[PDB]
Order: C-alpha cells, then structure tokens, then sequence
C-alpha cells in the first residue's frame, strides 16, 4: 500500500501558550503560576496539532463552498463523508491522518519562561489584577509527524494549506491577544513496503 | 523461536481506560498486538491475515510490563494494583497516573518517559523474517499504544531491537498477565476493530487475576 | 465567514518607547545592568501588547460617546457580550473576532534599544536623590502588526482607526504620562477570502 510521512517542524515567531491539561501537573504549579504550559514529564512542551489542522480545514473547504462537517460546535458527531471526515476521521472509520502532538526539541527552561499579564483600569491607567502564565519563546523548535495512510494526492496540499492558515491564525492559546504565531515547514515522503 | 526482545520508552503519555474507571498503568499485549497489526496491514505484510484471528499464537505478543533501574522488570504483585520489582524493591503504582481535563473532556493518562519491556515470543520462524518488518517501522517510525492514536497519544518508541533466540522454559504458572483461565473470577475486556466490515466488538472473557504450561494474555515466570 | 479584514499596522516611534519585560528570567537577568530592561523577543526583537491598547482606547471613546460598552478593566469586571468591543474583542463566551498580533519590530534590540539614565532630583536641593537605568526603544523605528478580523462586520476599520488615533494621542506601552510611547500608524487594509491559501 501507501502511507504519507508528512514531517513538520515548526519554529515560533511570536510567544506560545497552550495550556496544561493534567490535574495534578497544574495543580502543582498553580502556587507559582496560574497558566502553566503543557509539558511532559521528559520537561518537554507538547501542543495539540490534530484539532487545529482539522479547525483550519473545516473552515477553510466551508468557505470555498465544499461541504464540511463543522465540528466546532457541541455536534458530538460528524458525518462520514466529509472532505475533513476522510482526513482527520469521523465517528465511525478511523482517520487516514494520524496527527501527532508537536513535541519540542528543546527542554524547559530552555523554552518556557514564566511571565506577567495585566489587567489596566481604563480610568485609573493602572493594573486592577495581575497574573502569571508560562509561555514558550521566540524560535523554539517544534515537530510533529503527520501519517496520511491511503494518500488520495489532495491531502498533503490540504494539509500545507491547513499549516498556512494555523501560519496566520495561530496554534496553541490566547490567539488573539498576539499569542502562536508560527512558521511550519514539510518534508513528506512516501513509505512503502520496507 | 526467535523472540524480538526490547525496551520501549514511552515518548508521549498513553491512556487506556479500562472499566469502571480505573486505567492500566502499563499498556498490555491486546494494544501491542492491535498496533502490530495496523501496521502490518497499512504496509500490506502478509502477516496481517493472522492477526485478525485472535485464538492465534504464532506470534504471542506479550504485555508491555514495565523495566525499572533495577533492569529486572516489574512484576504484578498479589491483588494490587502496584507492581514491585523482583530484584531490588520499587514500586511502579498508581503514581503514573493523571488526570486530565481537556475541552470538556475528561481522561487519565500514564506519564512519559518511562521504560518499558518488548517480548514477542516467535513461536516459529516463518513470520521472524515479517516480524523484523514490523520493529523495523517501529525502530523508525514509532508505534503509538492505546487511545487517541490519532490525535497524537501513546508514542512508544524502540530503543533495542534484539532478536533473540527464547526456549519455552516452561517448568512449574505465574500468571504475569490476567488470562482468561475458562471462568475465573478478574473480567477481562478485548476488542477486534476490524477495517472493511467496520465491525467493533467488545467481547469479554472472565479469568485469573495477575499476582499468583504449553510453551509460554497467558504469560508465565518461573515460581 | 467568507472574507476576512487584513489590516496591516506600521507603527513609527515619535518619542521614546518603552514596554516593560514580562519575562521574569529575562527580567532578573537584566536588573544586574539594568533597572527596566524592555519587552524583547528571543529573536532579539521587540515586542508590545497591542490587543489591550486598541480595547482600552475603544472602551474608552465608546463610554465617552455614549454607546453601552463594558469595562473589561476593573477588578472581578466581566465582559457582556452584546457589546461592539466584545464582539470585535470578546466576552468570556464568545471569542474575539479581531486577532490582533503583537506589534513586533523590524529591527532587532541593538539598533533600537538603549540604556538610558533617568533620575529623581529633590526639589529643595536641586540634586539627584536617585539614579536608575531603563532600556527604552528609539525614535524612528518601524514596529509591524496584523489584526485580522473574522466576520468583518462593517464599521471594524473606522473602529480600528479611531483606536489607532486615540493611541496616537495618548501612547502604547509604559511611563505614558512623561513622554513616552508617541507613536504614529499606518493602516494597509484589505479584504482577503478565507479560502485563499487552498490550491
Ligand atoms: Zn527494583
Ligand atoms: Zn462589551
């Protein structure tokens, strides 16, 4: 058969946060921070890659005219016959993409510095609340690998293109207060029998 | 019999839900066999056939039990759910465990950066030559164990590719993974998600509970 | 929905800048030479909040004029939702529909961010009574940012605009009642579909 072996690498042009997902992990940084940066117990940052790829699509093909399943919405159920459906799956056959987290290549504290954010009273012009929150810095190294297993030759420009819209848009959190603006890169390559 | 033997190091958290809430702590043999199989079928092994049958043993894809600074892997204590090391005395515990809240959801996952122990044992060496096939896509590509394959959990990858030669060595029978012995008492769980029928079904095999010999779930270690 | 707004910001300085570092690492490590180090990348560049200003200045105006806006200022204050700053900004429902990046400049720290000493002078004795170093970002450079509004409900450029002007009055970033942050825009708008990057 045929499988796509799309490599990613991104590299971080403006300041990242996506946001720490295990209880206790959080918990046990909510004395120092308040947003603590999804991070593995190898100290490594990993963020969600399967979701936004899906979300640029789903929005993009909606907006060309193609009928999508938007699944932004509590749907709790795509359809089976989707453009995204057959890419990043639906809920009943698998996905031919099998998008993996965008593990980095650099440590923490080598990427994630903690930060300050404000809250400014419009009349007094000063801070009302103040709050902490990690964030990954400017030209961290990120890479992930998509799977497109049965490649139907749309799907790699659909996936490029999808990386050019997370490109404007933003991967990660607080997309629009400046926050994941990115820059990916694509080496595919298609694996065969050995 | 020519076994594949091999530390697996989790790169990214896994998650296997199992019933009533608990999780497991290590992934087991089903999600070996499962993962194998994909990859066998998605590359068009051969192989692949086989691996739809689960009353097969050809190739016994043995669980996924973790290896410790002790090297000596852990093994499954008497009714806990903790799994003390033979050599040396660590536990590997619930500690492993976290639970994650995610846009609404609501999982567990076992944390990365751990050791865990490879063992097929190749009953005959027709399927060695296709099963080197198969830690070949693992040794370069890794092999994701467990739920959210898609989505990115459960990267496991190789880090010794041993190919090692294994006797039976049956003697007197440990049980060191829950096995459906006819009617015992632990219930165990599986599953066959076959592609082109899109056929899921949860079948269920009560037996013995790990923690107490024709060749050698169904594992064994001398006692 | 089918198009997007593209607005293009070029921002020039007309007085000094200066952003403070929010990076705590970045901070400690600096206040060995310097007292209030800037807001600067890990690409050497230097970074401004932009969302909160444009927020500020149309919340602000649109108090003034008498339009019914929140005040996502003020502690434990929440946002309505039914607000022309929370549709074009957000709510804690609903995002934001302006993705406003952060204004980040076309030159890197050492062509733009100096040293400088600043003082407090007792007004009996006319002397310094102290003395501190802060990092401010020179006159004349150009910073860049992009918001893109999603569902360009008409009337977001004007709002933008009229924020852009109230910004350029008043000032972005710190130590804004001295004379520092005078800054002057350049809008570049556009219309661009959101099907645009598909092939
Ligand atoms: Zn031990
Ligand atoms: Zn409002």
């Amino acid at each position: 058969k045929t499988m796509k072996k799309i490599y990613v690498t991104m590299k971080t042009l403006s300041p990242l946060y996506t946001g720490e997902v295990r209880r206790e992990d959080k918990e046990a940084a909510q004395k120092r921070v308040n947003f603590p940066v999804r991070k593995t117990a190898t100290n490594k940052v990993l963020i969600p890659f399967k979701g936004a790829l899906r979300s640029a699509l789903e929005i993009m093909l909606k907006a060309k005219g193609e009928n999508v399943c938007d699944t932004g919405e509590s749907r709790a159920r795509p359809c089976g016959r989707c453009v995204t459906c057959s890419l990043f799956g639906s809920m009943g056959r698998a996905g031919r993409a099998s998008v993996d987290f965008l593990i980095s290549n650099d440590t923490k504290e080598q990427i994630v510095r903690e930060s300050t954010h404000l809250r400014i009273e419009r009349q007094t012009k000063s801070a009302s609340d103040t709050f902490k929150g990690e964030e990954v810095i400017e030209g961290a190294t990120f890479t992930a690998t998509i799977t497109i297993s049965n490649p139907q030759e749309k799907d790699l420009s659909l996936i490029q293109s999808a990386l050019k819209f997370i490109e404007e848009n933003g991967i990660g959190g607080w997309l629009n207060k400046g926050y994941g603006r990115v820059s990916f890169e694509v080496k595919s390559e298609d694996v065969a029998t050995d | 019999m020519k076994e594949i033997k091999g530390i697996l190091e989790s790169i990214t958290g896994f998650s296997i839900p199992l019933d009533n809430g608990e999780y497991a702590l290590y992934p087991a043999g089903r999600h070996l066999r499962g993962a194998i199989g994909y990859i066998a079928f998605n590359l068009d092994l051969p192989i692949s056939s086989k691996f739809l049958d689960f009353d097969f043993d050809d190739i016994i894809f043995r669980d996924l039990l973790p290896i410790s600074k002790c090297g000596k892997i852990f093994y499954p204590e008497k009714n806990s759910n903790s799994l003390k090391c033979p050599s040396c005395n660590e536990i590997y515990g619930s500690s492993v465990l976290r639970n994650i809240m995610a846009r609404g959801l609501s999982y567990k996952e076992v944390i990365e950066g751990k050791k865990y122990r490879l063992s097929i044992i190749v009953k005959d060496e027709k399927y060695l030559n296709e099963m080197e096939a198969i830690i070949r896509y693992i040794l370069s590509y890794g092999i994701y164990l467990g739920n959210k394959v898609s989505k990115g959990y459960g990267k496991f990858k190789i880090k010794e590719y041993s190919i090692v030669d294994i006797l039976p060595v049956k003697d007197s029978v440990l049980l060191l993974s829950d096995a459906i012995i006819d009617n015992g008492e632990k219930d165990i769980v599986f599953s066959k998600k076959e592609i082109s029928s899109s056929k899921f079904e949860i079948i269920r095999k009560r037996g013995k509970a790990k923690g107490d010999h024709n060749g050698f779930f169904g594992e064994i270690i001398s006692l």
